[PDB]
RNA sequence: CUUGAGUCUCGUAGAGGGGGGUAGAAUUCCAGGUGUAGCGGUGAAAUGCGUAGAGAUCUGGAGGAAUACCGGUGGCGAAGGCGGCCCCCUGGACGAAGACUGACGCUCAGGUGCGAAAGCGUGGGGAGCAAACAGGAUUAGAUACCCUGGUAGUCCACGCCGUAAACGAUGUCGACUUGGAGGUUGUGCCCUUGAGGCGUGGCUUCCGGAGCUAACGCGUUAAGUCGACCGCCUGGGGAGUACGGCCGCAAGGUUAAAACUCAAAUGAAUUGACGGGGGCCCGCACAAGCGGUGGAGCAUGUGGUUUAAUUCGAUGCAACGCGA
């Protein structure tokens, strides 16, 4: 409200080294079971391999570079008129929304374990297709169409 | 209102003769007369125009 | 096409709308652009983010005659009187005289009231 | 007799008035070229206007009304009210010296004249705006607010009506009572030796002193202190209505009650409250996230219903696994 805050990190990657990624992790786990939210996050990339093959860490951020949006809208009332006014979005919650709207479709795959559901819409991304991918340019899709406003 | 200045460039200007026109001799048109209105409003922001 | 690298393109910029035409030396159409028939309207219109691409929109519908050098007639407050122009400056076209039209009687008529939102 | 009031001389400013011409900007319309699938409008829309070519853009023409900037707490007028420019006829005001008149003045029931806007009669006029009216839209309804159109009227000449929050809501004339800053318009004067420095008048804003006032406030342009004359008030509703008289083409105006009914109606100001008033500032209030309820089955309370009883209390949040 008045007040300002920072950030809260936590215990970056088990091994690979990566605080963002922990994210991956805590924002998939559920019911705070970080304990086996390393076990899909980690898991995850060891499937990818003979997927994609170089580093599962660029596997990752890679395939992520199309999912992660860099403009959305936020509701601005005014006279009356609530305006879908545009706003690009910075890195730091970029990133984020990207994780968001990718562990949720991959959740939402439908199939049988999450392992192979989460690798799934981690390599979709870079060939293109899933629920994930979609929104990433689906956002885009009431971006600029309201450019009158910002 | 005219416009030439040579020198290469794109800055602005657009408020030369800017102010003393624009949507503002226009706004003060466009509606309904003020008939008296005007007389009140006028001689009232006197009110202010002296603090 | 007729080829006259000197022409005119007035701006109507109606507080609702806003139209480019760009007019050939002596008064002469060659190409309207309309902030309406932009793909968008309504609320969406008007805007200057907006109601400018009619503007350069102009471009690949009247470039097709060949123009290079040219002035510029400003004619309506509509949220656009500006915006307009710049797309001009950056669309390639060179810049010349450019002087405001925009109407304005010493008092002869008489416009109607309402406004009573 | 002259200080009141008035005439003469010379000048001073001004939208004072009546008449007659004239100017430029803009809208509308009509015409022609260019050019093409939209314009216009709104919160959005729709009606409306577009391919029979609008809109925009340019060229020519017609017409009516109004006079941007100047322009202002500016000015003039009894009030109403009066703005481009020029001419003609014409009213008042003001300053300068004296000259002349010699109380010839103040006020005024009745009487007479002027009267915003709307409206009325006759004949003209008609671009823009717009009662009425017709569509479109909003709404539960919307005979409205909004949009698209649009007749009277708004304009002119003559005649009529005489009303307005005709307001400073403050009758006119005269005499006095601290001052401060500004406006505007005459005139005397200072190296004029500057723009300016000092006087003295006419009108004019803002402030405020004593005083006045119920208070708000008024305060040398008084609501202060005095005088001359006039107009009017006497509880609220009934009612500025009825009846009559007078005036008007009419619409209506003017004069103006009673029955009955109430204990008030009312003015200024104080405290709080509230506002689809303003400024400012907080709380998982929202915004940013995660996970839920209403879905399902069951548990528990409740309302209802039922019963011989379904013991009683708890009820917006602040009752409903609450007293239990
Ligand atoms: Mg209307
Ligand atoms: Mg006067
Ligand atoms: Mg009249
Ligand atoms: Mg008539
Ligand atoms: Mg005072
Ligand atoms: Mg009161
Ligand atoms: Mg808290
Ligand atoms: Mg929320
Ligand atoms: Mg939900």
């Amino acid at each position: 409200r008045r007040r300002v805050i920072g950030q809260r990190k936590i215990l970056p990657d088990p091994k690979f080294g990566s605080e963002l990624l922990a994210k991956f992790v805590n924002i998939l786990m559920v019911d705070g079971k970080k304990s086996t939210a390393e076990s899909i996050v980690y898991s995850a990339l060891e499937t990818l391999a003979q997927r994609s093959g170089k580093s599962e860490l660029e596997a990752f951020e890679v395939a992520l570079e199309n999912v992660r949006p860099t403009v959305e809208v936020k509701s601005r009332r005014v006279g009356g008129s609530t305006y879908q006014v545009p706003v690009e979005v910075r890195p730091v919650r970029r990133n984020a929304l990207a994780m968001r709207w990718i562990v949720e479709a991959a959740r939402k795959r439908g199939d049988k374990s999450m392992a192979l559901r989460l690798a799934n819409e981690l390599s979709d991304a870079a060939e293109n297709k899933g629920t994930a991918v979609k929104k990433r340019e689906d956002v885009h899709r009431m971006a600029e169409a309201n450019k009158a406003f910002a | 209102i005219k416009v030439r200045e040579n020198e290469p460039f794109d800055v602005a200007l657009r408020r030369f003769k800017r102010s003393c026109e624009k949507a503002g001799v226009l706004a003060e048109v466009r509606r309904r007369e003020f008939y008296e209105k005007p007389t009140t409003e006028r001689k009232r922001a006197k009110a202010s125009a002296v603090k | 096409r007729k080829q006259v690298s000197d022409g005119v393109a007035h701006i109507h910029a109606s507080f609702n709308n806003t139209i480019v035409t760009i007019t050939d030396r002596q008064g002469n159409a060659l190409g309207w652009a309309t902030a309406g028939g932009s793909g968008f309207r309504g609320s969406r219109k008007s805007t200057p983010f907006a109601a400018q691409v009619a503007a350069e929109r102009c471009a690949d519908a009247v470039k097709e005659y060949g123009i290079k050098n040219l002035e510029v007639m400003v004619k309506g407050p509509g949220p656009g009187r500006e915006s307009t122009i710049r797309a001009l400056n950056a669309a390639g076209f060179r810049i010349t005289n450019i002087t405001d039209v925009t109407p304005i009687p010493h008092n002869g008529c008489r416009p109607p009231k309402k406004r009573r939102v």
